[PDB]
């Protein structure tokens, strides 16, 4: 049957869902003898196809208790009257065979009303099952679960306590579950040995499980179309040998991976970044600061609580654009493995434009639910630029979206898990309430990369591109006198791109002197241009140009030593 | 907008083209979530060129002297950016933007992940202009007596739309003279009764010299020179430095 | 080419040892202008000549003390500017020009441009 070897994505919260139902289900006697309430009730949510109920049956299928299924339209779909007979039937067989878990699947459909609750019959269902729930006398140990799209989509007592006293968000699956999906839903296809499964789930970023058994079964269908159709061989039943013969190749899996429109690209995304320290060349300051704000409360809490400090839960980066702030941030969340939430700057507008900042509780509640996290709010100033910031508005810097930011900020700490990080390119323009204590007080000031700085930049933008060792990077680094790390990105694609023109072109005219004239013996010499070389780097260069100019610079500097820690008290000393 | 079109047939890929009517009309009844949907329509046909013609549209109702009093993001333009940097997941939608005010233009458009390739379209030259003037009269007859390649030598400085409009301009005199002498020469057959009907076909069967002489005769430059300069300090206010031209590496 | 030898005028006078590299302080300095050039090959030789001074002045303090003590060696401390007064110097360097008014300078010269489209021109053969 299905089990945990059956659950793919290493997600995280099937490990917490076993923790929550080992002893209730696992350990049943023991609850008799000791005096404690187990879950009554878990609310496992997140988007479709995330295997929710896949989760569910195969925990009841590890610790054996009786796996009930309450299939929200099937009762619905019943007539009016005897569906509420359907419920009340469904609970008495759970609870006769105890232990049993009742899994409501589809839960937004028995009881969606969210207090609008329109109808008649839907309002008894839905007062008849919260009955039903409340009704669990402690009595044999059912546990019921439920599936639903989002927490807010079902009527809110049944999010009350007793009810559902306890919520999962299963949520889509990140590239290291993403790869394990893949390897589950392909194992009995007889993977080709080209194909490995890495590279399609690095692109694979939007899919669900769902959506990753889909995108297997169209690169299955593709190579089951590409060979023996042509041959045509079919019979009643097709021979497995013959259907052996054939490997799923990377082609395949690529062609169905362009064919893939995973159901819910735009969903937000909480992953442990994968970005590393390696990947921002320096900022040795700034790093050893971020280490102690963050990491230290975790490392340390015993130490932290000695001294009675509570740490700071707000930092804010403020520098020239293109210098790694986002990679900063990445950095410091993969460092202490907390999950990263990034709200970049097109969301704040597009809450600001659509007066709906009601968003900011609910992303708060996101990040409050995947801790320990680190809510970063990229280009935070935008909403400034947006209103002006030479004149601007006729109002103050208060905003609607920052109110919202600050006042969940105000009463957020309570987590004691999410860290909020906060980047701005315009820090003039930002709100002065943003950088109050108990805010993003913590101000990081992010400068232009340095000589080795801007060598690691280029080591890391070209760590994937076949680079020639004649090429020397320290000198390139060097000579970028004050380019920033976007800069940097631009001369490094642009001398890609150079080098595949190049390629292309030299492979094209060679292909046409085979077909002009046709040589007697087939000797290929191999690529002509198989790694990019000191000359593609210098026509790129020749492009190089610095985006950030000294002007802004020196404005960031001003802003920096706006920062300025007096001019009076450097030679303190006590009297001794 | 045509040369956007070529891009799309050389690559054989479904061809969708967003006017500034479209953005202009999003942008007043307050209803940007069609950026939405245009972008998922482009999704479902791939390969797909989605452009964005005249682009600053948005911007120029909103002023571009002084404008309003905030800056230049505006609801659809956010929408398109959250919309392509919600993209390049289908990896074959591929975002294209004309824009005749590259001043006004959001700069966050232009940032990495977006439509970041600047392409400058000048006017054409003598031998555009005469590629164009071709494309324009290859429907309507025209006499070989008629020098096309001197027409658009003479045309200096002449935008696409201004030759389009003298090519135009030249068919509807050619029309005229025919309907006013093909008439006539009915009237000729109605006073006077022929005894031999003898038809002699078309007083002016395809278009002349005079015709165009005419019709040049009212040529006109839409575009002057000081947006053509203005469109040069962009195009060098994109400026790859001063200081790297030399750059060599150490051997 | 023009900042190596804008530099090698400034230094003729001055004397400067051969280990120095020129080439590469030109090098470096990516968009500084004469006077800039100017002021720092003027800063290496006044920390030359502070150091000098310094140097010769405290060995005669000390020597001074004890009449002949030391002996009569003629030694000079600092006969020309080292490499350390260039790195000195290049520490207080600084881009008189900003990017910006290069700008417009550039505005002015596509300005006074002569136009466009008679490149092509050619009489009728
Ligand atoms: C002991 C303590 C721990 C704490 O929390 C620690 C913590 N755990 N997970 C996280 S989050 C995760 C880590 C990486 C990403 C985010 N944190 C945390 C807390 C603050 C800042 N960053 C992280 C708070 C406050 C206290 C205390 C201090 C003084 C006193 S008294 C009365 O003066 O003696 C009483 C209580
Ligand atoms: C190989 C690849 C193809 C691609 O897509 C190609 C594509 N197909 N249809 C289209 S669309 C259609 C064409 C005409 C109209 C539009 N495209 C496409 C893509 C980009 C721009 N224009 C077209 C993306 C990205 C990659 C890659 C690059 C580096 C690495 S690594 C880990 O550093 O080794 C991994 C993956
Ligand atoms: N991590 C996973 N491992 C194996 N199958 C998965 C996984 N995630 C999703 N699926 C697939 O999703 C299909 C249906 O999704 P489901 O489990 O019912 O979730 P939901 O009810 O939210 O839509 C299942 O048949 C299963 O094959």
């Amino acid at each position: 049957e299905v089990g945990y070897d059956d659950i793919g994505g290493c997600r995280k919260q099937l490990a917490q869902i076993k923790e929550m139902v080992e002893l209730p289900l696992r350990h049943p006697a023991l609850f008799k003898a000791i005096g404690v309430k187990p879950p009554r009730g878990i609310l496992l949510y997140g988007p479709p196809g995330t295997g929710k109920t896949l989760i569910a049956r195969a925990v009841a299928n590890e610790t054996g208790a009786f796996f009930f299924l309450i299939n929200g339209p099937e009762i619905m779909s019943k007539l009016a009257g005897e569906s509420e007979s359907n419920l009340r039937k469904a609970f008495e067989e759970a609870e006769k065979n105890a232990p049993a878990i009742i899994f409501i699947d589809e839960l937004d459909a028995i009881a969606p009303k969210r207090e609008k609750t329109h109808g008649e019959v839907e309002r008894r269902i839905v007062s008849q099952l919260l009955t039903l729930m409340d009704g669990l006398k402690q009595r044999a140990h059912v546990i019921v679960m439920a599936a639903t799209n989002r927490p807010n989509s079902i009527d809110p007592a049944l999010r009350r306590f007793g009810r559902f006293d306890r919520e999962v968000d299963i949520g889509i699956p990140d590239a290291t579950g993403r790869l394990e999906i893949l390897q589950i839903h392909t194992k009995n296809m007889k993977l080709a040995d080209d194909v490995d499964l890495e590279q399609v789930a690095n692109e694979t970023h939007g899919h669900v499980g769902a959506d990753l058994a889909a995108l297997c079964s169209e690169a299955a269908l593709q190579a089951i179309r590409k060979k023996m159709d042509l041959i045509d061989l079919e019979d009643e039943t097709i021979d497995a040998e013959v259907m052996n013969s054939l490997a799923v190749t990377m082609d395949d899996f690529r062609w169905a991976l362009s064919q893939s429109n995973p159901s819910a690209l735009r969903e937000t995304v909480v992953e442990v970044p994968q970005v590393t320290w390696e990947d921002i060349g320096g900022l040795e300051d700034v790093k050893r600061e971020l280490q102690e704000l963050v990491q230290y409360p975790v490392e340390h809490p015993d130490k932290f609580l000695k001294f009675g400090m509570t740490p700071s839960k707000g930092v804010l980066f403020y520098g020239p654009p293109g210098c790694g702030k986002t990679l900063l941030a990445k950095a410091i969340a993969n460092e202490c493995q907390a999950n990263f939430i990034s709200i970049k700057g097109p969301e704040l507008l597009t809450m600001w434009f659509g007066e709906s900042e009601a968003n900011v509780r609910e992303i708060f509640d996101k990040a409050r639910q995947a801790a320990p996290c680190v809510l970063f709010f990229d280009e935070l100033d935008s909403i400034a630029k947006a209103r002006g910031g030479n004149i601007g508005d006729g109002g103050g810097a208060a905003d609607r979206v920052i109110n919202q930011i600050l006042t969940e900020m105000d009463g957020m700490s309570t987590k004691k898990n999410v860290f909020i990080i906060g980047a701005t390119n315009r820090p003039d323009i930002i709100d002065p309430a943003i950088l109050r204590p108990g805010r993003l007080d913590q101000l990081i000031y992010i400068p232009l990369p340095d000589e080795k700085s801007r060598v690691a930049i280029l080591k890391a933008n070209l760590r994937k591109s076949p680079v020639a060792k004649d090429v020397d990077l320290e000198f390139l680094a060097k000579m970028t006198n004050g380019f920033s790390g976007a800069d940097l990105t631009e001369i490094c694609q642009r001398a890609c791109k150079l080098a595949i023109r190049e390629s292309i072109e030299s492979e094209i005219r060679r292909e046409r002197q085979t077909q002009t004239n046709p040589s007697a013996m087939e000797v290929e010499e191999d690529d002509p241009v198989p790694e990019i070389r000191r000359d593609h780097f210098e026509e790129a260069m020749r492009f190089a140009r610095r985006s950030v100019s000294d002007n802004d610079i020196r404005k960031y500097e001003m802003f920096a030593q706006t920062l300025q820690q007096s001019r009076g008290f450097g030679s303190f000393r006590f009297p001794s | 907008t045509l040369l956007a079109k070529a891009i799309a047939n050389e690559c054989q890929a479904n061809f969708i083209s967003i006017k500034g009517p479209e953005l202009l009309t999003m942008w007043f009844g307050e209803s940007e979530a069609n950026v939405r949907e245009i972008f998922d329509k482009a999704r479902q046909a791939a390969p797909c060129v989605l452009f964005f013609d005249e682009l600053d549209s948005i911007a120029k109702a909103r002023g571009g002297n002084i404008g309003d009093g905030g800056g230049a993001a505006d609801r659809v333009i956010n929408q398109i950016l959250t919309e392509m940097d919600g993209m390049s997941t289908k990896k074959n939608v591929f975002i294209i933007g004309a824009t005749n005010r590259p001043d006004i233009i959001d700069p966050a458009i232009l940032r990495p992940g977006r439509l970041d390739q600047l392409i400058y379209i000048p006017l054409p030259d003598e031998k555009s202009r005469v590629a164009i003037l071709k494309a324009n009269l290859r429907k309507s007859p025209v006499a070989k007596d008629v020098d096309l390649e001197f027409l658009a030598k003479m045309t200096n400085g002449f935008s696409g739309a201004d030759l389009t409009e003298i090519c135009q301009r030249a068919c509807k005199l050619a029309i005229r003279e025919s309907i006013e002498s093909e008439i006539r020469r009915e009237r000729e057959r109605q006073t006077n009764p022929s005894a031999m009907e003898v038809e002699e076909d078309d007083p002016v069967p395809e278009i002349r010299r005079d015709h165009f002489e005419e019709a040049m005769r009212f040529a006109r430059r839409s575009v002057s020179d000081n947006d053509i300069r203005k469109y040069e300090m962009f195009a060098q206010t994109l400026q790859q430095s001063r200081g790297f031209g030399s750059f060599r590496f150490p051997s």
